[PDB]
Parts: structure tokens; C-alpha cells; sequence
């Protein structure tokens, strides 16, 4: 594309320089020029990606839940009538927020997962299109909306069996598909039993696990458990 | 909203 | 342009919508379009127009920095050879920060200065047009560079002239403008000196007049006399 | 930086 002419490493060096600048759609186009090259990614590599999608359609997703929540206002008894403006720009928006989560599982089908054969790979690239899934379930109204959910919970029960069989219970990969999937129980399968069933098991298999980690691993995992303890106490 | 990552 | 077929009404409804969600490129892009119809612009309306460009350039200056920062270090001594991507992505975003300026330029020439006949109107886009040719002038480094100086002084100094005739010494343009010309002097014109006299000047001659004023009008007076008093702090 | 407007 775009990024055709530029060297692999010139565009992984770019997509650092952009995350100090906190310039994340330029990471984010950096990161999609590396993918196409059509090299495997490295750990390093695969967390660039993640970081500049998930910071650019996380704004998304804040703009969106602003613009909805005026829409919703609009539409209550007593509220005058304020013309399409509110709605065309909210479906700008959302429009704006499909297409990036569809250039994102593009990159995943053609061709990363295929590709990754390790269990850190495979799990975190299947995480990713659960995530980018959930995000379009979010948004989604219409009569493929069944369908979205269930190509996020797809992609997560993947991501799920290969993490219990190839990773320990501390993995953080492991550690944050589990949290996520729990999100998505309760945000969007309208699961919440499950969602706080999942992030309490994940969190006392994972407490059970710490026991054999070095200083520095011990705090990545905690971390992770926190925010699962966190969601549980939003929760209960 | 919940945390994720 | 692209906003062409859009209303002037729903371009400025929607620029209010994009500040709520924190969208500042889509509402410097529909103040633009707004700007485009070619009728004058209310307070409000200006008021609008600023804070958008304003977001916008301030995000890719703070990106400049950094990145200028970074290539400083790695042209220092003792520092490893690490290509021109530093360079190159410094230069990126230089280039479209100089674009935002000269679109905003561009909208003040092609027509809003010449329509600009009330004080508070002119005052507002002379000191836009100073602060944008500021911008310029901080990432200036080639044979223009003092040309584009000699603009902005020259674009304040005129907005200072008309404020010092025809603004009280509290109005919030005024002051504003004064603040900022005083950073023109501190950091782009090498005249520190010249910075802090129209700093303090500008500070006594305001307390002097807020015997005049209403609760809000003296809480909107005195909220930009502190940022004078900050920077006369930062100063001696 | 200093204060601007
Ligand atoms: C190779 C690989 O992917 N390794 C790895 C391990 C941990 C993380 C990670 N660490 C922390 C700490 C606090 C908050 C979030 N994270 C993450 N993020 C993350 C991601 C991007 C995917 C799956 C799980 C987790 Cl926890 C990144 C990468
Ligand atoms: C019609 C008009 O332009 N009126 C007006 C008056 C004050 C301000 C203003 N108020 C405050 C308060 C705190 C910080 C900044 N500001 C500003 N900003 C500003 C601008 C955008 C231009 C000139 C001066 C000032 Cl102070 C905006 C508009
Ligand atoms: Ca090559
Ligand atoms: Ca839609
Ligand atoms: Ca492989
Ligand atoms: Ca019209
Ligand atoms: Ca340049
Ligand atoms: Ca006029
Ligand atoms: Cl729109
Ligand atoms: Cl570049």
C-alpha cells in the first residue's frame, strides 16, 4: 500500500518514534505497511500492532458512546427536535470505527493467524479478533448482529482452548484473553454469570500459578489479576 | 466500563 | 470543498458535537467548511473555529518536540548511526503541522480579515494570524525564517494597536493577545526583556480596570492575568 | 512552555 516503498525495519523504527509522540494512527499505519511485507511478527512486533490499533479505536469508541448518549437523549419525551445532524454524525463515527476494526481483522485473516503456529502467537492474534469483533458488536444494530457476537465468541473459545493446553495459568497473553472474554460475557452476550464465573477461576488458578515465577513475571501477572479483581468487584 | 487490555 | 454540501447550521451544530467527543480534526474540518460559506462569523462561531485549530496544532506541536528532541540526541556525540527514519518522521510531521497553519492562514487571508471591521472581530483574527505564523516559526530553520518572524509581529502588532484603541484593558481578547505576543517576544524573538515589560505592563493595567466589571466578567479577566502572572513567574 | 491562548 502506502507503506510498500519503505523498508520493514525503517517502518517498525517509525511505529516507536510515533508511540513516543503519541502520534497512534501514524503507529498504526506504520504497523500495517510491516505486516504486508508479509514477514511473521516478533513478540515485540505483534504488541506495536496491538498498541496503535487499540489507541485509536479506543478514541473511536469514546467519540461513539458520547455521540450515542446525546442521540439517546434526543430521542426521550420533551426533547426538541434537533434535525439528522446528531445521528449522521454519529454514523460518521461509527462508520469511521467499522473500518478500522475491519482493516484490523483483514490483517489478521490475510494472513497472520494462518501463519502463527506458537502457542503466544496464535492465542494473541485470535485474541485480537475476538476484541475487534466485540467492537463491532458494540456498534451493531442490524440483522448481522447475532452473527458479529458470535464470531467474537468464536475467535475468544479458540484463543481459550489453545491457552488452557499450551500456556500456564500466569501467562499474561493468557491472562488478558481471559479478562477480555469475561468483558465480553458480560457486555455483550449479555452473560454475567459467566463473565464473573470466568474472571473468579482465572484469578484463584493464576494466584495458585505465582508461586514458580521469577520477581519480574510476578509482577506482569499481578497486574493482570488486579484488573480481573477489579471487574469482579465492579461486578459483585 | 470494565478493564480490558 | 468536501463540506460544500452541507448547511452552514448543521457544519457548526456538528463542530459542537466533535468538541464534546474530543474529535478536534473533524471540527477544524467543519469550521472550515463553515468558514467557506463565505458569510462573517459570530463570536461563538470564531470561538469555535480557534479552539479546533488551536487542538490540532497543539497535539502535532507537542508531537514536533518530541521527535526533534529524539534527533537532537542521536546528533550528538558518542550517539549511534540510526538512519535517516528519525529525520524523515520529524519531517512528516513538520509538514503537515505547516499545512494546519497555512489552511488556517489561508482561511484569515481568503476572506476573514478583510471582512473583519468590529474590534473584537479583527482583534481575534489578527492575533490567530500571529499565533499561526508563530507555529510556522518555531519549526523554521531556512532562508524564510525571518520573513516568517517579521509576520507574526507584524500580524500582533496590528491586533495590538486596535486593542489598545478601541478594548478596555480587562477584555479577555486583549489579554490574550498580550500573553501571547509576550511568548512571541520570549521565545521567537530573543527579547526576554520585551517579553516580561508587556507582561507586567499588560497585568497592571487590567487590575487597574477591574473595578469596572461584573462577577463574570472579572472572573474571565483574571483567569488570563494568572497565566501572566505564571509566565512572569517562569521568567524572573 | 509558557502560557498561551
Ligand atoms: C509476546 C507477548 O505478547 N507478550 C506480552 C506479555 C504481556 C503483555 C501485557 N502486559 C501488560 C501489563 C499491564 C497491562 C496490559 N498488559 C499487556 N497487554 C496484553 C496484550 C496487548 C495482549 C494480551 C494480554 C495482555 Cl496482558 C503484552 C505482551
Ligand atoms: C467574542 C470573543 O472572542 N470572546 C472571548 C472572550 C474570552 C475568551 C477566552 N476566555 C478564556 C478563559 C481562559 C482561557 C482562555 N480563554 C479564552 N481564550 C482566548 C481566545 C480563544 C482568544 C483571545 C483571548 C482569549 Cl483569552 C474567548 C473568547
Ligand atoms: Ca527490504
Ligand atoms: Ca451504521
Ligand atoms: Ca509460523
Ligand atoms: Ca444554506
Ligand atoms: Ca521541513
Ligand atoms: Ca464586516
Ligand atoms: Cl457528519
Ligand atoms: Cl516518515
Amino acid at each position: 500500500g502506502a507503506m510498500g516503498s519503505m523498508e520493514r525495519a525503517s517502518l517498525i523504527q517509525k511505529a516507536k518514534l510515533a508511540e513516543q509522540a503519541e502520534r497512534y494512527e501514524d503507529m498504526a499505519a506504520f504497523m500495517k505497511g510491516a505486516v504486508e511485507k508479509g514477514e511473521e511478527l516478533s513478540c515485540e512486533e505483534r504488541n506495536l500492532l496491538s498498541v496503535a490499533y487499540k489507541n485509536v479505536v479506543g478514541g473511536q469508541r469514546a467519540a461513539w458512546r458520547v455521540l450515542s448518549s446525546i442521540e439517546q437523549k434526543s430521542n426521550e419525551e420533551g426533547s426538541e427536535e434537533k434535525g439528522p445532524e446528531v445521528r449522521e454524525y454519529r454514523e460518521k463515527v461509527e462508520t469511521e470505527l467499522q473500518g478500522v476494526c475491519d482493516t484490523v481483522l483483514g490483517l489478521l485473516d490475510s494472513h497472520l493467524i494462518k501463519e502463527a503456529g506458537d502457542a503466544e502467537s496464535r492465542v494473541f492474534y485470535l485474541k485480537m479478533k475476538g476484541d475487534y469483533y466485540r467492537y463491532l458488536a458494540e456498534v451493531a444494530t442490524g440483522d448481522d448482529k447475532k452473527r458479529i457476537i458470535d464470531s467474537a465468541r468464536s475467535a475468544y473459545q479458540e484463543a481459550m482452548d489453545i491457552s488452557k493446553k499450551e500456556m500456564p495459568p500466569t501467562n499474561p497473553i493468557r491472562l488478558g484473553l481471559a479478562l477480555n472474554f469475561s468483558v465480553f460475557h458480560y457486555e455483550i452476550a449479555n452473560s454475567p454469570e459467566e463473565a464473573i464465573s470466568l474472571a473468579k477461576t482465572t484469578f484463584d488458578e493464576a494466584m495458585a500459578d505465582l508461586h514458580t515465577l521469577s520477581e519480574d513475571s510476578y509482577k506482569d501477572s499481578t497486574l493482570i489479576m488486579q484488573l480481573l479483581r477489579d471487574n469482579l468487584t465492579l461486578w459483585t | 466500563f470494565p478493564a480490558t487490555v
